């Protein structure tokens, strides 16, 4: 024992200190991991929001399935022969 | 004893392992930041093209082209809850 | 004297061990070099057969013995041969023991056409002959949205079947529009707006909608519902 083993002991603790509080240690890993985890979750929603709107816009050009929904909903106009009903409270 | 020396080998391996992974996540978080900005800019371009297409002046003129008829109140059946 | 009897008793017991230890060894040594053939398919199998596993395991090539056949390669091969299997566990035990356990997906709806979808949202495929015997709803939607349509179908179905309606088909587009199909070819054309509130309206409008169906003798072709507090109902001549 003496210093033949203690000199090699405190260095391990300095590595345990520098493992958690290092420049890229455990704390920075956990800190960055949470930042990456939350950010990519948002980009999933943002992409899902854009992809849905991109699909909507991709329909109004050369297609009439989505344009007919805009004409029905916002202009209240129907096709010839369809008996239009309405609900009043 | 000499077991501590071996633990230092493992700890240094863990340090290099942890540092290598954090250096990769930092390179990815720096990429997710750029990914969001390109989405919102793409999102802004989309909402403008929707207005250019979801324009009632151009939606109604194509609706009447597709044999549509504006809402008439006579031919409109009503129901109470 | 005692050591003579002892050493002889020692070497007599020593002899019978080496003889038995060699005869029994010949049983396990010559039986470790044979391709294991028999299997026991444990688990709840409804879509797979016994010959399905036998054909898929010898399709790799050589039969393979104990200490020469990887169990991970078998469970891997079986997984790519049968898409309706959730998890495979191929385990061998001594000679001729092919303990292959199986777990199948349970189709509760037919995603698109060629595929099914279980209650947990996972996607898989089953040949048409092994599932045409069961009737289940037809779910449609863009790729990857297999679970998204399921939540809509069940929420819409719970409200719809609450009033003795049968939701046979539920179609969704990439732009998140909807198009339901009811019994007797009653096509519902919904839109990207509030769907569970438009659906709750058609439930209330249905008495008057059918009331005018036989008033002039016309089956309900479709009910276009993408209006605000309104619905444009089509008509079809009954056969």
């Amino acid at each position: 024992m003496g210093k033949l083993t203690l000199l090699l002991l405190a260095i391990l603790v300095w590595l345990q200190y520098s493992l958690w509080f290092g420049k890229n240690g455990i704390h920075d890993y956990t800190r960055v991991n949470d930042d990456v985890a939350a950010q990519q979750a948002t980009n999933a929603k943002l992409k899902a929001r854009n992809d849905q709107l991109f699909a909507a816009i991709d329909d109004l050009n050369g297609g009439q399935e989505a344009l007919e929904e805009r004409a029905r909903n916002e202009l209240s106009m129907t096709r010839p022969g369809e008996t239009f009903y309405r609900l009043v409270p | 004893p000499l077991c501590l020396f071996i633990c230092i080998i493992l700890t240094a391996v863990t340090v290099v392992t942890t540092a290598h992974h954090t250096r990769l996540l930092t390179a990815q978080r720096e990429q997710l930041v750029l990914e969001r900005d390109a989405l919102d800019i793409e999102w802004r371009n989309l909402i403008l093209e929707e207005n250019a297409l979801g324009d009632h002046s151009r939606v109604e003129r194509i609706a009447t082209e597709k044999l549509q008829m504006q809402h008439v109140d006579p031919s409109q059946e009503n129901i109470v809850v | 004297g005692t050591r003579l009897a002892g050493i002889l008793f020692l070497l007599t017991v020593l002899t019978t061990v080496l003889v038995s230890g060699w005869v029994v060894l010949g049983w396990m040594e010559d039986a470790q070099r044979l391709p294991l053939s028999k299997l026991v398919l444990t688990g709840e199998r409804h879509y797979t057969r016994n010959d399905d596993i036998r054909q898929s395991i010898l399709a790799l090539g050589e039969p393979g013995t104990f200490m020469t056949q990887d169990v991970n390669i078998i469970q891997t091969q079986i997984e790519q041969r049968l898409p309706w299997i959730k998890q495979v566990s191929v385990r061998k035990q001594w000679p001729d023991e092919l303990k292959i356990h199986l777990v199948e997906y349970v189709p509760i709806a037919r995603w698109n056409d060629q595929h099914m979808v279980d209650a947990e949202g996972n996607t898989f495929s089953v040949p048409p002959e092994r599932t045409s015997k069961q009737v289940l709803p037809m779910l449609y939607g863009p790729e990857g949205s297999a679970n998204e349509v399921l939540q809509g179908y069940r929420e819409m179905g719970q409200m719809l079947a609450k009033d003795r309606f049968t939701l046979k088909e539920a179609a969704m587009t990439a732009r998140r529009s909807w198009q339901l199909t009811l019994n007797n070819d009653i096509k519902l054309n919904l839109g990207r707006g509030d769907t569970m509130k438009r659906l709750a309206r058609f439930v209330e409008l249905y008495p008057v909608l059918q009331q005018q169906a036989q008033t002039d003798g016309k089956r309900i072709s479709y009910v276009d519902l993408r209006y605000d507090s309104g619905a444009a109902v089509g008509w079809a001549p009954l056969p």
